[PDB]
């Protein structure tokens, strides 16, 4: 499957920003989406969580804040931040994730590019 | 040069003309009454309209009328009305005919698509196949169907080419003949073909998690299990996902351990962790193993018969994980017998009753060491009416799969009964294409021309003793 970010860059604090992450496979592509973040000297960590309606999950941190969706036109998911937070500078990466339904413990992990989002207190 | 001339194929005694004629009449009719019952009953119903895995029948209904009406009002165009038949009208009651057979193996095309979506990728079944794509499909194979019916009108006829003509219809070549039966033989071959692996397939793979598979009892695969990992026999508790932060509370697990390393029950406890994922998780693994002697980690791939055998042998399975959207591992150790202690998050908050299971909040330890503690104490009494309770709702969980496999199986013989019917006739026709033409076999052509007829007729027959749905459907109209 091929995956592509976009809709990355800088935003002041307490704005607001929108990524979609499109993925192209050959049956459904993707059965679970996901966001996940890594700060500079700091592992990737998993900041939002998604397979199909209201099925979500939201890291502790980020709960209240943060919103996710999934589109099946275009077989996207659209990850939507509001007030963001100084913290939040990081290398944001979707991730999908393909498991068999016979056997649990199979999977296959799919990471994308990634890009740069960094938080300004002041312009 | 005449469409329904019985007495061109085979001298019929004068005697039995009325007999024949009021049979054809009764079945005509019959058909006509009874698809136009079957679209009634399919139309006027909003549960079967509003699912798109019984639209196939609609459509086969449809073919099931283009093949009858066409029948008997041909019929009425010839014996009670003497008219004759030119060019024009006689190729549009062979592309009516035509048209129906391709429209039938169209719609067993899609519905044997729509079967393999819906058995062998379920996670997929909801999202992928809906109203408009089903309705798109079917459009579409009805107009290919429509096209290739009519090509012949267009000029692919035997007077426009004035080439080589075919003996067993008039006014048509060899060529498209050849075509049309080539096409709906490959077409059929590979509905064959996918209809059997389908079956196959879901045979083995459905009916895989059942405690039919495990030899003795309970116990000692219990201790069997535990003397291969040099354990002595106890409370055994198993853990089996992935090695990260954030999907799979694994490091929840670990400090659990950890707290319970503290405590004078901890020997009791028997621990297995199979895992693969971040070195540091793993190393913190492999020093609890290097620590405690009741603590196993496994960290290479495990085949799928020796995860079977595991559920058959531990006594508690911990699922704590932070996002589980399905919950298929709780699914897979309740089909075998085992009890869930499990995060109550997603699917598992479902999945899971508050009496089948144990739940505990997502991300604390303390919760799950005390859910541990009392499994513990649960583990003192007997414990087979969980282990029933659990296969029970296990079980039930897995009821669509089987209701998709008894529609696999009504799709399987409507196509035996559809190639039953139109074998000789096809064969007929192949003999026609290559080689010679004889009376003998356009004698038996005109025997088994009425088996197209049989088959509309026994279509919608087998839809009441198979399609239950259909039955409350027609109740509920009456
Ligand atoms: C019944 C038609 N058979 C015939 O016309 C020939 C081949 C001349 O032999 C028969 C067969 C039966 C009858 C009788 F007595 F029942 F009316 C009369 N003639 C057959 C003609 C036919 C045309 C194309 C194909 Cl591929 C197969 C059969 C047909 C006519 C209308 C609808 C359907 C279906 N439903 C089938």
């Amino acid at each position: 499957v091929q995956l592509q970010e976009s809709g990355g860059g800088l935003v002041q604090a307490g704005g607001s920003l929108r990524l979609s992450c499109a993925a192209s496979g050959t049956i459904f592509g993707p059965d679970v989406m996901g966001w996940y973040r890594q700060a500079p000297g700091k592992e990737r960590e998993l900041v939002a969580g998604i397979s199909n309606g209201a099925n979500t999950y939201y890291a502790d941190s980020v709960k209240g804040r943060f919103t996710i969706s999934r589109d099946n036109a275009k077989n996207t998911v659209y990850l939507q931040m509001n007030s963001l937070k100084p913290e939040d500078t990081a290398v944001y990466y979707c991730a999908a994730e393909v498991l068999d339904y016979t056997f649990a413990y199979l999977y296959h992990a799919y990471w994308g590019q990634g890009t740069q989002v960094t938080v300004s207190s002041h312009h | 040069e005449n469409f329904m001339d019985i007495e061109c194929f085979m001298v019929l005694n004068p005697s039995q003309q009325l007999a024949i004629a009021v049979l054809s009449l009764t079945l005509g009719t019959f058909t006509v009454l009874e698809n136009l019952l079957v679209l009634c009953v399919i139309l006027h119903s909003r549960s079967l309209r509003c699912r798109p895995s019984y639209h196939f029948i609609g459509s086969l209904a449809v073919a099931d009328l283009l093949g009858s009406v066409i029948f008997v009002y041909s019929f009425i165009d010839f014996h009670v009305f003497h008219r004759k038949d030119s060019r024009n009208v006689f190729l549009f009651k062979l592309g009516g005919v035509t048209a129906s057979f391709t429209a039938k193996v169209g719609s067993l095309f899609l519905a044997a698509i729509d079967r393999y979506i819906s058995i062998h990728r379920p996670l997929a079944y909801k999202r992928i196949v809906t109203r408009p794509k089903a309705v798109v499909a079917f459009c579409l194979m009805w107009t290919i169907a429509i096209v290739i019916a009519v090509l012949p009108l267009l000029g692919w006829n035997c007077e426009k080419l004035q080439s080589v003509c075919s003996d067993i219809f008039p006014h048509i070549d060899k060529t498209y003949l050849m075509f049309w039966i080539g096409v709906v033989s490959v077409l059929l071959l590979f509905i064959v073909y996918a209809y059997m692996y389908i079956l196959w397939k879901a045979g083995i793979d459905c009916s895989f998690w059942n405690e039919s598979y495990l030899t003795g009892s309970r116990d000692e695969r219990k201790k069997s299990l535990l003397s291969k990992f040099g354990m002595d026999e106890g409370v055994t508790f198993m853990f089996i996902g992935r090695f990260d932060r954030g999907q799979k509370g694994v490091d929840v697990l670990l400090k659990a351990i950890e707290i319970l390393s503290s405590k004078k029950e901890f020997q009791e406890m028997r621990f297995i962790i199979i895992g693969k994922g971040d070195p540091e998780l793993e190393g913190w693994a492999r020093s609890l193993e290097e620590k405690h002697g009741n603590v196993k980690v496994i960290t290479e791939m495990l085949s799928r018969e020796f995860v079977r055998e595991l559920y058959g042998s531990v006594d508690f399975v911990i699922i704590p994980s932070y996002f589980e959207p399905f919950g298929l591992v709780a699914l897979e150790a309740m089909c075998l017998g085992a009890i869930p202690i499990a995060s109550a998050v997603g699917g598992l908050r479902d999945i899971i009753t508050n009496e089948t299971g144990i739940l505990v909040k997502a991300g604390d330890p303390g919760e799950l060491a005390n859910a541990i503690l009392k499994a513990l104490e649960l583990s003192r009494s007997d414990l087979s009416k969980f282990r029933e309770n659990c296969k029970k709702r296990a079980m039930s969980f897995s009821d669509q799969a089987r209701m998709d496999i008894e529609l696999a199986k009504t799709l399987v013989l409507i196509l035996v009964v559809l190639i039953i019917c139109w074998g000789p006739l096809l064969a007929i026709m192949v003999y026609d294409v290559f080689g010679k033409m004889n009376k003998l076999i356009k004698t038996v052509f005109a025997f088994c021309s009425m088996l197209c007829l049989l088959n509309s007729t026994v279509n919608p027959i087998i839809y009441a003793l198979r399609s239950k749905d259909l039955r409350h459907a027609f109740r509920s109209m009456f």
